[PDB]
């Protein structure tokens, strides 16, 4: 069958950003329940099982724009590039920061999601398409194999 | 969410 609302879709994909691959594998998701990033799900819409395709999905339809407000300078004294800090939220739900630069007392931190502001490039194979079982529809997600 |  073909990808649509309430189908469980199994894809084999590669993900590349700025020309470099960041991730790959096989996943199964329930289509039409906001389980995938919007742009990818849109690109999958209507595809027949067995289809292969590329899809460019811009930041606006993936992990959203990079909030320049999420970049801040914190004191070196406040800490206990590429540095990932899982520092405690102020009220709940921690937010991983990543340091981009540090000069003296000053440290530059970033609250944004890693892929924020990034256009994503996907190579995709639609491996299987079937209808969701009633349990999957209840939980609102795929129960793979 | 996904790809994760
Ligand atoms: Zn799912
Ligand atoms: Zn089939
Ligand atoms: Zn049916
Ligand atoms: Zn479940």
């Amino acid at each position: 069958m073909k990808v649509g609302q309430d189908k469980v879709v199994t894809i084999r994909y590669t993900l590349q950003v700025e020309g470099e691959v960041l991730d790959q594998g096989e996943l199964s998701y329930l289509h039409g329940h906001r389980n995938l990033i919007p742009g990818l799900e849109e690109a999958l819409e209507g595809r027949e099982e067995g289809e292969a395709f590329q899809a460019h999905v811009p930041a606006e339809k993936a992990y959203g724009p990079h909030d320049p407000e999420g970049v801040q300078v914190v004191p070196l004294s406040a800490f206990p590039p590429g540095a990932q800090f899982y520092a405690q939220d102020m009220e709940g739900n921690p937010m991983p920061l990543t340091v981009v630069a540090v000069e003296g007392e000053e440290v530059t931190v970033d609250f944004n999601h890693p892929l924020a502001g990034k256009d994503l490039d996907f190579q995709v194979e639609v491996v299987k398409v079937r209808e969701a079982t009633p349990e999957e529809l209840l939980h609102g997600h795929a129960h793979p194999s | 969410a996904l790809p994760a």
